[PDB]
């Protein structure tokens, strides 16, 4: 299927992925299609956190969906 | 626009108006009842008035003011001075 | 020459001080030995670093350096007088005490804080040197110049099997110091809950200290529960013991879990009949009473903090720890953004203090208070009330050190003091308030300069005004000194200005060594002679430098008269003034010389 | 992360 | 048939190439800076493939160098 | 480069200034002024030396530095009695009693 | 002022565009920004309030709550502690105000014990995460209530989905 | 003979200084010289070797001022309703006496004297001419205090007309009371203050209600005025005669406020009927006084205001000729030139009511009958001021009145909306070449750009620069090419600056040599700059045609889409529709107004879907 993702220079971006990938994978597809490290990002969505050893379908995420990109953060 | 002054021997000594008034005693005496105006001392001898009339011309030259010398004072007067300044002030 | 003997003694080098011995004589190979090198000895410093081949040489060839007490060096501090036995003991270095003992020394000699070979090795726990010392006459009550016994600090080191060995031979297990402290205590401050067991196997009495603290009420202090919960059931203690740990949790631990967990069984046996507690005569606290009104406590936070205050200030009674707390939990509030309640917990705590220590510590607080005024005022508003309160407070620990006639006031703490003063009458400078309390505020002024108090170097209040040492203001933005608005007030208040110091200075005189034109022409303006000479015939202008203030900053000619040159001819010539001017003028000449 | 006091 | 002689026209013109603009100052790239807004600069580019301002990348690089996306390094050059 | 004189005769003594430039008819006008007599019947001195009324304070002497305010220069003067001429004449001060 | 311009043009945008949890009624200099509760984890039942006195890219902001909280990584006063704003990578001068706004709302999440703030909130918190304390969950629960009062009384309650 | 210490007698001192202080305190001649000998005696008694004593000087002197101030006290005080004239000549003379005085006993002031206790305590000694005036007022403060107080209220109560009362002593006596200035320790007037100033003010103010109630009583608000201005008048200039500089500010306060601020009622009736009238006079005498009273402006500036916005009202929508928007202009431009005069000449500058002005200014100009038509008429003037020529228009003119159009711009609340419109007039006016000159259009923009933001107004400066780029990229592209049977003229136009980007929506075909020019003029545009897509516009391009095969020729500027038509009739002299609509590919609504406009003037003829039209050599014009 295929999302959104909105990066941080305010553009809106798509990416063509299906509920098997890794989110390190969606995080590498955002990076070769941005510009971005994956260390130096956190993927957002329904106000939670992306964890990346993980995959699309852990966090039940549609079609057509959209999530938001920010920088990283800590205590 | 002088001063005369008259020591305890019978020496007249004369300085200037401006000189004279930096001693409070003698603007004093001379801003009364009593204003060539003479003001007369019985306690005061000649050594010791030509000094402090000397004096006189010594704050009204080096004031606002390089290498300013020393005041010489014999030692052989210098308790006389102590006694005069007082009583004039200067 | 020796100084290098010696440093190889330090570090061990055996070969080269033998070929340093081979190149002199029998009689001179003692001088060397008996060494000042950085306040040690050859001997000692071989002790000290367990140089076994080289101590026993260095004693074939002169055994009298063996009970002279030097400097040695442990975890960074010094001390004073170790011999070497001693030092070899505090090391550990076994086979260097048992050659050092064959060669005949004294097992007994100790440092100047009085502390025996045998209470060194007990400190770091040498067991076996230890066991050799005993077996070799040592003394097991000799304490040190506290009367801190080998037992008593093997308790509180936690060695259990010196501890033991100790008591097997012998040693008195009920000792106290001389604050009144026994082994069982320092049991308790350790949670050495095994060596409590093991003392109380030799019916071990359980007393209190000169703080009156038994060891059950020292644990609670100092937080080892295992002793607290072992001695809720011993027969020798009479819900009291068990509800001091509650707050102590919350001072130290932080965990409100924790503390909620008592409270309650120290609530349930509390019920389970009625009891009373005492009432009071800090937000109003008003400690809970009731169960039923004792059931909402993780609520709020607030309320736990403020009933822990209170139960810790009302068991443990007015002592450090509970200004302490008091204190840190004000500063927390600080902060954490509540500057209205953070302040006044604050005020009480220096009231409580202001009785059992008429200190160290209440300059402590003082200076805690300039620091958070500073901060407050350095951008709520600061109200004049607070800080008129802490200057009153001020000023009178200050009156009521100097009003005692029993001992001298060492010059370090008013100096202290003083600046802590001088720091607040520069924040009170600029802060807005009415006319209503200025009168008062210069009175106060006027109340402290009348008590004429002394600093150090014998100073006065205006000589550090007037001093750039006095800077010292703390690790915040600037409070700079010398500067004329705090002064301005001195002088407006009555301060005298003709004061003289231990070098027979004045106030003209330490302006002028730090070339203030400001200050001095406001000093002279005042009216201060410009021509005092002070001990070594030195006069104000004198103490001059550079250019730029040497020449149009002040004239001398103006604030000199023919009074003051007619006496620098008699006080250099000596012409014997005594009886023949006016009375009035004899103090002129004393002082104009 | 003031309390510059120390037991 | 008919015929002409001379003919007028206009057209419009945008960097539609880039597709991009300046992530500092938050501006279209072809646009004046802020500061320069306040009363010619021209426009720098990085080894990325990120195109930074001129202005905005300078006062950066007054206290770092790196991209202020990739933490790496500074070029300056094209 | 003003100097400082101090001028006597008999008990009389008259402290004044002048410029190093000055002519002798000019301090001769300031004598005049203190005390009401013409300035054709002086005779102003220096030690034993009668002093001509052309001189502009340079031949005579009386540097700035012998004539500092703390130490003035001595200058007599001698007047006239209408028919011949009369010798100077400077009584001293009052001695120390015995220092 | 040179770019109070660009920070309207961003506002409206975002006015415009929400994404998630992101109310603004800005009366920035005074922004009256309000924070959501996201579902699916604690609390969510309520809406806050919270202020900024931003003095852009190389000063950081002042976020600054309105009810209190009690987790560990905020000071009780009116402060939250995040590493992004204060001066490796913390606080890079671009990604001024959607990524700290994600920031936030992130770390509303799952705080972080290594450096704590509110020391007791960070042993409550610690406590429930090992687990049963169920102080955090009454404390939320009561603020919670409260929040949706607040929401009742002005404004419209933030639904579960969208 | 020597100024050593000595023991010398004491009463046969005093026997010989009572004599010449008794002629110094009353002004008697003494001589000259006992009054140098007598300085000596003082230092004597204040050095003496056994037992100094000036204790003894400072009591006997003392002594001595009480007697006399009691004795002088008697004297005045038996003086049978004559007392201020002996008060003040007996002031005189102890004043005198005192600071003669203070003179003579320098050396016991500077010497002993100074040796009190402190400032203050935050019987006492004190120096000589500072104890005479004390007990000067030990004199005149428990006596003598009612008894001179009442005569002086009594002058000042013959103040209203009457004959002229001595000033010199009336003024004497109440300066005595100030000449206490030693005590100077934040409160030297005190005793002045209290004493004189409240029943000074008390009968001052009921005096003055008085004579207002009377003054009232017989007269209108235009007699009013005048009488208060002058009894106002006369009080400030009668103060200065008689009191202490301190009181003027308090003396004039008081009647002020009593007179306005007791009657103030009367006068708001009159100010609310004349502001309607001229009044010229009476404006400026009104402020005058009310200005100062406590609070009574913001009714006047507020019916100022009202009058002001009901004045504009009268004419700016009066006739609503609906032909001329320069009467909108001209009409506010007179109004507030006439208000603003009146207001620098009578009221005196007065910023709030300046404020006033512009706030009555900011409603009449969104005058509304129930949007606001202000934004078109402002942008119909400006356009209609810079057009291409008309009768005797003059560019050193068009300056003047734009320096006086912004006036009438400030005051437009919708900013946003100005915007649009004259955007749209400077388009049209640049992309047809019908502007005056370009330096004006600069002058505009600059006011524009100074009068209201630099970020407001960038959009036109981009436009402008953007002509100025295009007129030098037309000389650089006539460089670049020779390195086509049409003459050329291009115009670079922008993005966002330029408001007609409308999105294209017909794909019209385009003639045949204009496929090589376009190519020609891309690949050097290209290579000129790269990283611009250059799109083309077909509904502002417009050629001409010059046609010679009918008996006059003629020249046809048209826009691009009737070329396209004759290109299409070129091949075959008849052409139907549907070749028509497929030579190129628009909307048919287009096209079918092309052809309609074309048979207007009939160049073509028709002999709908397929219908046949065919050239039209029947058709002549110029
Ligand atoms: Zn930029
Ligand atoms: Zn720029
Ligand atoms: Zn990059």
């Amino acid at each position: 299927m295929q999302i959104f993702v909105k990066t941080l220079t305010g553009k809106t971006i798509t990416l063509e992925v299906e509920p098997s990938d890794t989110i390190e994978n969606v995080k590498a597809k955002i990076q070769d299609k941005e510009g971005i490290p994956p260390d130096q990002q956190r993927l957002i969505f329904a106000g939670k956190q992306l964890e990346d050893g993980r995959t699309l379908s852990d966090y039940n995420i549609q079609k057509e969906s959209t999530l938001h990109l920010v920088l990283r953060l800590r205590g | 626009m002088y001063v005369k002054l008259i020591s305890s021997d019978g020496h007249e000594f004369i300085v200037k108006r401006e000189h004279a008034l930096t001693s409070g005693t003698i603007k004093a005496m001379l801003s009364g009842p009593g204003q060539t105006n003479e003001v007369n001392f019985r306690e005061i001898p000649s050594h010791v008035l030509s000094k402090v009339c000397m004096y006189f011309t010594y704050k009204v030259r080096y004031t606002n003011s390089t290498e300013i010398p020393e005041f010489p004072i014999a030692p052989e007067i210098a308790l006389e001075l102590l006694m005069a300044a007082n009583f004039l002030d200067c | 020459l020796k100084t290098a003997v010696f440093n190889a003694a330090r570090d061990g080098k055996l070969r080269l001080l033998t070929k340093l011995l081979a190149s002199k004589s029998k009689e001179e190979v003692s001088s060397l030995i008996s060494e000042k090198t950085n306040g040690a000895t050859p001997l000692l410093m071989a002790a000290r670093y367990g140089h076994l081949d080289m101590v026993e040489f260095l004693l074939e060839q002169c055994s009298a350096s063996i009970e002279v007490g030097g400097s040695v060096n442990f975890d960074g501090e010094t001390i004073e007088g170790a011999p070497p036995l001693w030092a070899a003991s505090a090391a550990g270095h076994l086979k260097v005490v048992q050659s050092l003992l064959n060669h005949g020394a004294s097992v007994n000699n100790t440092t100047l804080t009085n502390s025996t070979p045998l209470r060194a090795a007990c400190f770091d726990g040498h067991l076996e040197i230890v066991k050799y010392l005993v077996e070799h006459k040592a003394d097991l009550e000799v304490s040190n110049r506290h009367g801190h016994t080998c037992l008593m600090i093997s308790c509180y080191k936690g060695h259990k099997e010196i501890a033991q060995y100790l008591l097997e031979k012998g040693a008195d297990v009920n000792r106290k110091s001389v604050k009144g402290n026994t082994a069982l205590h320092d049991c308790a401050e350790s949670g050495s809950l095994d060596i409590m067991k093991m003392l109380l196997m030799y019916c071990a009495k359980m007393e209190k200290d000169g703080y009156g603290m038994t060891p059950l009420l020292s644990a609670s202090v100092t937080g080892h529960t295992n002793i607290v919960d072992f001695l809720t059931h011993h027969a020798q203690t009479s819900i009291n013991a068990l509800e001091l740990l509650g707050a102590t949790f919350v001072d130290k631990k932080r965990d409100l879990l924790g503390a909620l967990k008592y409270w309650k069984k120290a609530m349930n046996m509390r019920y389970s009949n009625i009891i009373s507690k005492p009432v009071p005569q800090y937000d109003y606290a008003k400690e809970v009473n009731s169960a039923e009104e004792l059931e909402g406590l993780i609520a709020d936070p607030d309320e736990m903090r403020m009933q822990a205050l209170l139960i810790r200030e009302r068991i443990l009674g007015p002592h450090p720890d509970t200004s302490y707390y008091i204190r840190y939990r004000g500063a927390v509030y600080a902060d954490s953004g509540n500057f209205k309640r953070c302040i006044n917990l604050w005020k009480y705590a220096l009231d409580m203090q202001q009785s059992n220590l008429d200190s160290p510590m209440t300059a402590s607080s003082l200076l805690s208070f300039a620091e958070l005024f500073s901060f407050m005022l350095q951008d709520t508003t600061v109200t004049f009330d607070d800080l008129m309160g802490i200057l009153c407070k001020s000023v009178l620990e200050i009156e009521r050190a100097i009003k005692q006639t029993q001992c001298p006031a060492d010059p370090l703490q008013l100096n202290k003091a003083l600046s802590i003063i001088l720091h607040l009458i520069c924040l009170l400078e600029k802060v807005p308030c009415t006319l209503e309390q200025d009168h008062f505020k210069k009175q106060t002024i006027y109340r402290f300069l009348k008590l004429h108090p002394r600093g150090k170097n014998n100073f006065s209040p205006l000589h550090l005004a007037v001093d750039k040492n006095t800077t010292c203001v703390g690790r915040y933005p600037v409070c700079k000194f010398p500067s004329l608005q705090v002064t301005a007030i001195l002088i407006e208040c009555g301060a005298d200005v003709n004061v003289r110091d231990s070098d027979d200075n004045s106030p003209l005189h330490i302006a002028a060594l730090n070339n203030h034109p400001d200050i001095m022409n406001l000093l002279i303006k005042s009216g201060a002679h410009f021509d005092a000479t002070n001990l070594h015939k030195q006069t104000a202008s004198d103490l001059l430098d550079e250019k730029e203030i040497a020449k149009n900053l002040i004239q001398p000619i103006n604030h000199t008269t023919l009074q003051c040159l007619a006496a620098r001819v008699i006080v250099n010539h000596r012409i014997y003034y005594k009886g023949h001017i006016p009375e009035k003028l004899e103090t002129f000449v004393s002082l104009h010389r | 992360c003031l309390g510059s006091v120390n037991p | 048939r008919f015929e002409v002689k001379k003919w007028n026209a206009v057209a419009l013109w945008a960097w539609d190439i880039v597709v991009d603009n300046c992530a500092i100052c938050r501006n279209h790239i072809m646009d004046l800076c802020i500061e320069c807004q306040a009363n010619e600069c021209t426009v720098a580019w990085g080894v990325c493939n990120h195109a930074f301002h001129f202005h905005c990348i300078s006062r950066w690089l007054k206290t770092r160098q790196v991209c202020p996306l990739d933490n790496r390094e500074w070029e300056f050059q094209k | 480069m003003d100097v400082f004189l101090m001028i006597r005769r008999h008990k009389t003594t008259i402290f004044t200034d002048a410029k190093e430039s000055s002519t002798v008819f000019e301090l001769k006008r300031i004598v005049e002024g203190i005390l009401k007599r013409p300035p054709d019947e002086q005779r102003l001195y220096k030690d034993d030396q009668l002093l001509d009324d052309g001189k502009t304070l340079g031949e005579c002497g009386f540097t700035s530095q012998t004539a500092r305010p703390q130490a003035p220069a001595t200058v007599g003067l001698a007047f006239r009695a209408d028919d011949t001429f009369e010798a100077l004449c400077i009584e001293p001060f009052s001695s120390p009693p015995e220092l | 002022t040179s770019s109070q311009k660009a920070l309207m043009l961003e506002l409206k945008s975002l006015q415009e565009e929400p994404v998630e949890g992101f109310r603004i009624t800005l009366v920035l200099y005074n922004w009256e920004v309000a924070i959501f509760g996201p579902p699916n984890t604690l609390y969510e039942g309520g809406y806050f309030k919270a202020h900024i006195k931003f003095p852009y890219p190389y000063s950081p902001p002042t976020f600054r709550f309105l009810t209190k909280m009690w987790h560990p990584n905020i000071y009780e006063n009116g402060d939250v502690c995040i590493s992004i704003l204060h001066p490796s990578e913390r606080w890079n001068p671009t990604q001024n105000v959607r990524t700290i706004l994600l920031s936030v709302i992130s770390l509303l999440n799952e705080p972080n014990t290594f450096s704590p703030a509110n020391v007791d909130a960070s042993v409550m918190f610690r406590k429930w995460r090992d687990s049963k304390d169920k102080e955090y969950a009454e404390i939320i629960r009561k603020q919670v209530s409260a929040t949706k009062a607040e929401a009742e009384k002005d404004g419209v309650k933030v639904p579960t989905t969208l | 003979m020597s100024l050593k210490p000595r023991v010398v007698d004491f009463d046969e001192t005093w026997n010989k200084l009572l004599t010449t202080i008794k002629a110094v305190v009353m002004l008697e001649y003494v001589e000259r010289a006992t009054w140098n000998d007598r300085f000596s005696d003082i230092y004597a008694l204040c050095v003496a070797y056994p037992e100094p004593l000036g204790e003894r000087l400072y009591t006997e002197t003392k002594i001595f001022l009480e007697n006399h101030v009691r004795h002088l006290h008697k004297r005045v005080l038996e003086s049978e309703e004559q007392v201020l004239v002996m008060y003040h000549r007996y002031w005189e003379e102890y004043s005198k006496g005192a600071d003669y005085m203070d003179c003579l006993y320098r050396y016991l002031n500077t010497q002993f004297i100074k040796k009190n206790k402190l400032t203050e305590a935050d019987e006492p000694l004190m120096e000589i001419g500072e104890l005479a005036l004390d007990m000067w007022r030990k004199l005149m403060v428990e006596p003598l205090q009612a008894i001179l107080i009442r005569m002086l209220l009594r002058e000042i109560k013959n103040d209203r007309g009457g004959e002229d009362p001595n000033q010199k002593v009336i003024h004497g006596v109440i300066n005595s009371f100030v000449h206490v200035e030693q005590y100077k320790k934040k409160f030297p007037l005190k005793f002045y203050q209290e004493i004189f100033e409240s029943p000074f003010l008390t009968e001052t103010g009921e005096y003055y209600k008085q004579e207002a109630s009377n003054l009232l009583q017989e007269s209108n608000c235009s007699q009013y005025m005048e009488k208060v201005l002058g009894r106002l008048k006369d009080e400030e200039i009668r103060c200065r005669k008689y009191l202490h500089p301190s009181s003027y500010t308090k003396v004039i306060h008081e009647c002020q406020q009593r007179m306005v601020a007791d009657h103030l009622q009367f006068l708001h009736a009159e100010c609310h009927n004349i502001i309607r009238q001229e009044k010229k006079n009476d404006m400026a005498n009104m402020y005058v006084l009310l200005r100062a009273v406590s609070t009574g402006l913001p009714h006047m500036i507020q019916e100022l205001q009202n009058h002001i916005h009901d004045e504009g009202l009268r004419a700016t929508s009066n006739l609503t000729q609906e032909n001329m928007p320069t009467l909108f202009v001209e009409s506010v431009l007179e109004v507030h030139g006439k208000f603003v005069q009146l207001i620098n000449t009578v009221l005196n500058g007065d910023q709030h009511f300046m404020s006033a002005l512009d706030k009555a200014l900011t409603s009449v100009v969104n005058y509304r009958e129930p949007v606001c038509k202000a934004p078109e008429l402002l942008a119909k003037y400006c356009d209609n001021l810079l057009k291409k020529s008309a009768k005797g228009m003059t560019e050193n003119e068009v300056e003047d009145r734009l320096t006086s159009f912004i006036t009438v711009f400030k005051y437009i609340d919708d900013k946003d909306v100005f915007q649009k419109f004259y955007a749209r007039m400077l388009a049209k006016r640049l992309i047809h070449g019908l502007s005056m000159s370009m330096d004006s259009e600069e002058a505009m923009i600059n006011k524009l750009k100074q009068a209201c933001g630099y970020e407001f107004t960038s959009k036109l400066h981009r436009m402008y620069t953007d002509m100025s780029v295009s007129a030098d990229l037309n000389n650089k592209f006539n460089n670049f090419i020779k390195n086509l049977g049409i003459s050329f003229q291009i115009y670079v136009l922008q993005a966002g600056a330029w408001p007609l980007t409308q999105a294209p929506s017909s794909t019209f075909a385009i003639p045949q040599e204009l496929e090589k020019s376009v190519q020609m003029f891309e690949l050097f545009y290209s290579q000129h700059f790269s990283g611009r897509k250059l799109t083309w516009l077909h509904y502002l391009c417009t050629g001409e045609v010059k046609m010679n095969y009918l008996g006059k020729p003629y020249v046809a500027m048209v826009t691009t889409y009737q070329m396209a038509v004759l290109l299409a009739f070129n091949n075959s002299e008849t052409v139907s529709y549907k070749e028509l609509q497929d030579s190129t590919q628009m909307n048919e609504k287009e096209l079918t107004k092309t052809i309609k406009s074309l048979l207007d003037v009939k160049m073509i003829n028709h002999d709908d879907a397929e219908s046949s039209f065919s050239l039209n050599m029947n058709f002549s014009s110029k």
